[PDB]
């Protein structure tokens, strides 16, 4: 009960001061996140500690910097898990995985607050723009039949599954968004892939997508007609993987100064799961 | 909370008579009762793209017992009591098919039909005779003309099946029915002999429209497949529905109230717009009134005139009678029109901004409700009447006052000349009774025009007592509404 | 607004008759 | 116009309450009623499926334009549903100038007139 | 069975109430709505 | 009110409507809507 | 509508035929036959440099062939600004030919109808029922209130009375007020519940045949001779188009634009 209704004055001549202090932990934690493919081009496994002990003259102390191997981007968008303070995913920007890595992105950079979904029992709804489904898995079939007001499915039967159509097949990782407003059966696998009705709050400022390959095509905005460029969507240009950790290491001031660390969850969930 | 789906489906409804025959005795020429019976049938067809399993039933009503009896002999010829159906008589078609619809057909907010009629003409019955000529039954037709469609269920052996029951009316058609061999020439209907006329079934086509009231707790999630039935439904418990409805009383207006509350709220007003089923929507009205008619206050109306009529042949001391003679103004207040605010005003409009948002799932629980506020609102109140500018104050709790109009101060009460006065001259209900129009008095100052109209309880005055926001007033209306807690 | 309860008090003799349907049936 | 726009309003709302309560005055759905129940009994032609779809009739397009009157301390205030407006003294009518805001307020609680006779025809 | 009859409707009926209108006289609708007329008295009296 | 009585009112009512004095009503209310009708 | 006040004084403005010639389109509709007769197909670059010299631009005329007056009446778009039908005579064409002259030079709103389930009656005096297709044969029976057919059972189709055969468009007017069950093979022919609102101002249709026979209205009383129904004598079609090109300012005279704020969209010739 943080009083969130009555105003605050502040002033608009005194004084450039400091922040004073807050007393959870020592100091924040920064917190990479990075795929195999650089541990095996790196051909090494003392470097983990070469870069704490590089982040140190930083100014980082040795228990703040963590560091996280995924297997790839697509294998990593189920359930990313973001157990940390200070989040950067290196994102290796691959041909083909446009959407994936921008499902990712819109996944972690924004919070969500998702309700589950019981496909068996209940037609589903979207209330409105900032409503979007998010399905994860090991394969997300997602087959949507929507329904006129007379229940009644326009191109589709509702008992024939064979009629509906597929938003998206065989995803580790899917944000489906159909029209807002028509009811919709769905179907998806129920034994691997779950489905869940996430809403879309402000933004995540903890994490920081860097694209370490190609051009800028994280389209975190499911809008055709905006496509912001956010300050926490990095791009970097890559031959080697050490000089990418050697330019994160040496601008990190810069890389936490665009961040907050103020926007942080009890559980490292995603999403907040509001049942 | 529950929200409407639209379930309108084009069907074919395939159905065929049932034929029941007992014989009667000797050595087979006579018969004791030719009759219709209910009849089950199955079948399937393709609509919308997939075959839909379809189970009907029919059965007759209405229907005559036309006879013929060749006499007492032993082998002269005749039926005891043979039926038909003609003008009266009604057939039902219950209906169910496998589809999504009739999974959520348990509470409906409206359902009817458009169905195409049908002429079903009678077969060729020869009745067997052992011996000669060959009896012939032949002729007689009607026409099904669709009217109404309601609920109902089949008793199947395996479950029960809720199911649409179709009410085709009647119409004889042009084959005159004869008993050839017979008697019987020239008559006209559908006898019960061989209604089908061996075709394997009788067909109708049509639409039927359907509103459910699936429920929702959430706006993006509704169900399919309604299997919230009676079975899984139970009585809400009276505790604590009074608890929903005292806990409804967290958000009345103030003013509002007042607003609704000078209305003239007759049944339409009041019952018309509740999202209720079709089968409340019904008899709203009547479920209300058949409770209230034996609620204590309506039973107390009661008493109060046998009382009188039978006296009309029978030929703290003063708090007694001055509750007494409450509780009887009480009762000539819910009686008689009064002109003045009356406090059943407020208890009506609360009741009336309590039970339009709240909904019907499958019990009324109207009754218990407007019955019981009826007796249990404001439950203490305060009646006056004025004369020669010195108006009687009573209170149901048993207190009395009596104050001149002019200054508001009060005099000696004079009992059995409050009591001479409370019969005749008009009862006026103290809606601001006089603890709180002394404080109005001493702090606002007020003239004798507005003091006169507060006294008289008059509308005007109390509304614009209101709408200057004034605190004296505005509390203790706002405390009025407070005592409407069931 | 208090009319609705002197309507139900003297429309209240068509209960008879409802429950009249309701015996026959 | 503001002003009539907003007594357009309040006089279909009028009308409604004419409808719902119990008026002393003549009461045009009176008149309604009268010219309905003399046409009906006069006329020879009535089905199963005329007396309803003409009673409502009857209701609803007889005297589409009316007026209506709050008395109130030697004043009068009418309004009409078509928009006009007027207030004049009930000793001598001579109009005095006029208070949407007091009528909206007055409407509600206090009772209303049929103006069956309106301050056209007085004056 | 029967062909009841069939039964005019307010589209074919309108212009006859139309026509029926300037026969009505006026001082006597007065006392007519000054009656009180209940659901018995309004259709005691039709076409007998 | 012995058992299960029958509706007192609407029984009176059935052969109320019949009285000299309501077919009196019904008719001065017909006579005067027959004067309407014809001047 | 809002009210648009005006003077009885103002000076008239200037002529606008030059700025509605440039700005609008002018579409003629003729039967095959006139280009059988023509025996050329040049012809339309010909006549469309005729327009230019009276002031069509070059684009703005366009002929659109159709190939005879009932297979034309099924479905009848014009897809254009200014629409001239030229309307060839021969008799027993009579009824047919003055249909489609309703259809087009009267504005229409329709709705569909479902024959198949639902009794329909007609509003009044300015409800039809249109019907179109490659074959359309209504059968109409009309009902009481307890849906027995009055000459006609509403079971047998035999007993219904017919009112158009084999038409490829037929406009009929039933008893207004009456429920009828209707019988019209519903894969060929689809028919149509349309109220008739005022004119439409855009087309014009010119008989070339006889006697002054179109009869527009339904009703038997009023046969009155509107503007927009033209009518000229004929023995070569190329008289009959030059007679056209030449009075061309008489004929878009006496349309004018259309003004209705519809609801289905359609292919327009518009520039
Ligand atoms: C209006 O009346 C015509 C007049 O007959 C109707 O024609 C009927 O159309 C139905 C189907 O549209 C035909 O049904 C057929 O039944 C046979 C079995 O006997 C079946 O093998 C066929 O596949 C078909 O279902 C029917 O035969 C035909 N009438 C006759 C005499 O042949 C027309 O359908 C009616 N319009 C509407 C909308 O109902
Ligand atoms: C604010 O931080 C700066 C860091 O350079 C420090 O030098 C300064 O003393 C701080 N403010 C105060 C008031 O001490
Ligand atoms: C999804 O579809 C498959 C085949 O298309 C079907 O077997 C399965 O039952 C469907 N899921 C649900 C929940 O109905
Ligand atoms: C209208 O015509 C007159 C006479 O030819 C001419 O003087 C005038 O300029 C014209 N107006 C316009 C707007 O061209
Ligand atoms: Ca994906
Ligand atoms: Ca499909
Ligand atoms: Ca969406
Ligand atoms: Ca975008
Ligand atoms: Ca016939
Ligand atoms: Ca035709
Ligand atoms: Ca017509
Ligand atoms: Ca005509």
């Amino acid at each position: 009960n943080y009083g969130l209704n009555i105003p605050i004055t502040g002033s608009m001549d005194t004084v450039y001061s400091n922040s004073t202090r807050e007393e959870v932990f020592l100091t924040s934690t920064l917190c990479l996140y990075y795929p195999t493919e650089a541990s095996t081009q790196i051909s090494d496994g003392e470097w983990k500690d070469s870069l704490s002990q590089m982040f140190l003259i930083k100014g980082w102390p040795t228990g703040s910097v963590y560091f996280k191997e995924y297997s790839n981007i697509v294998d990593f968008s189920v359930d990313p898990q973001l157990y940390c303070d200070y989040n950067l995913v290196l994102m290796k920007y691959d041909q083909s995985l446009e959407l994936d890595m921008s499902e990712l992105a819109d996944l972690i950079l924004n919070e969500w607050l998702c309700n589950p979904m019981d496909i068996t029992l209940y037609y589903y709804q979207q209330s409105g723009e900032s409503n979007k489904w998010i399905s994860m898995g090991s394969s997300c079939t997602v087959k949507v039949c929507p329904l006129n007001t007379q229940t009644l499915g326009i191109g589709c039967q509702t008992t024939n599954v064979d009629s509906f159509e597929t938003v998206a097949e065989n995803e580790k990782l899917a944000i489906v968004d159909v029209v807002d407003g028509i009811n919709h059966k769905i179907n998806l696998t129920t034994t691997t892939c779950t489905i869940r009705n996430c809403k879309k709050l402000g933004p995540r400022e903890n994490v920081a997508v860097i694209q370490v390959g190609g051009a800028n095509i994280l389209d975190i905005t499911a809008d055709p007609t905006t496509n912001p460029q956010i300050e926490r969507m990095m791009r970097v240009n890559w031959k080697r993987w050490w000089q990418v950790f050697y330019t994160i290491v040496d601008y990190i001031n810069q890389i936490v100064q665009v961040m907050s660390k103020r926007s942080r969850s009890l559980n490292s969930a995603a999403f907040y799961y509001r049942v | 909370l529950w929200k409407e789906m639209q379930y309108n489906r084009d069907i074919i409804i395939r159905f065929k008579f049932g034929n029941s025959i007992v014989k009667m005795g000797g050595l087979g020429y006579k018969w004791s009762e030719i009759s219709y019976k209910a009849a089950n049938y199955q079948y399937n067809y393709l609509r919308d793209g997939e075959q839909v399993t379809a189970h009907t039933t029919c059965s007759v009503n209405g229907v005559n017992n036309f006879s013929y009896n060749g006499g007492f002999l032993p082998t002269d010829f005749g039926i005891s009591r043979y039926e038909v159906i003609k003008e009266n008589s009604y057939v039902y078609v219950d209906y169910w098919d496998d589809s999504k619809a009739f999974r959520n057909i348990v509470y409906v907010r409206s359902l009817a039909a458009n169905l195409n009629s049908v002429r079903c003409t009678g077969g060729s019955y020869h009745f067997s005779l052992p011996v000669g000529a060959w009896p012939v039954i032949n002729g007689g037709a009607v026409s099904l003309h669709f009217a109404g469609v309601t609920l109902s269920t089949q008793f199947t052996d395996f479950v029960s099946l809720n199911s649409l029951r179709f009410r085709f009316s009647l119409t004889v058609d042009e084959p005159p029915f004869s008993i050839l061999r017979t008697r019987t020439v020239n008559l006209y209907g559908l006898p019960a002999a061989n209604p089908n006329n061996g075709n394997e079934y009788y067909e109708i086509s049509g639409r039927f429209s359907l509103i459910s009231l699936v429920p929702t707790n959430d706006d993006y999630q509704t169900p399919i497949m309604n299997s919230v039935t009676v079975r899984q439904d139970l009585e809400r418990q009276l505790t604590n529905l009074r608890e929903e409805f005292n806990s409804l009383s967290q958000e009345i207006a103030m003013a509002q109230l007042i607003d609704l509350a000078l209305l003239p709220l007759d049944m339409f007003s009041m019952f018309s717009g509740i999202k209720s089923t079709i089968d409340l929507t019904k008899s709203m009205a009547t479920s209300v009134m058949k409770k209230f008619r034996k609620s204590k206050l309506a039973t107390s109306i009661s008493e109060m005139t046998n009382s009188l009529s039978d006296a009309a042949s029978s030929a703290n001391d003063i708090s007694t009678q001055t509750s007494t003679i409450g509780k009887k103004l009480r009762l000539k207040e819910m009686i008689t029109q009064t002109e003045g605010m009356s406090f059943d005003d407020i208890s009506a409009a609360v009741l009336k901004t309590k039970i339009d948002m709240s909904t019907q799932i499958g019990k009324n629980t109207l009754p218990d409700i407007v019955t019981e506020a009826s007796e249990k609102f404001i439950p203490k109140r305060s009646y006056r009447i004025l004369k020669d500018d010195e108006v009687m104050e009573i209170n149901t709790e048993g207190k009395f006052f009596a104050y001149k109009i002019n200054t508001f101060d009060e005099v000696p009460f004079d009992v059995n000349k409050f009591a001479e006065l409370v019969t005749d001259s008009p009862v006026i209900s103290a809606i601001i009774d006089f603890k709180t129009l002394k404080n109005l008095n001493d702090n606002y100052g007020i003239t004798r025009t507005e003091a006169l109209n507060l006294i008289k309880s008059n509308p005007n005055m109390l509304r614009n007592f209101i709408n200057q926001n004034n605190p004296i007033i505005r509390n203790r209306i706002e405390q009025l509404i407070l005592q409407c807690k069931l | 607004a208090s009319l609705i309860y002197r309507q139900l008090l003297t429309n209240s003799y068509s209960v008879d008759l409802y429950d009249e349907i309701e015996q026959i049936g």
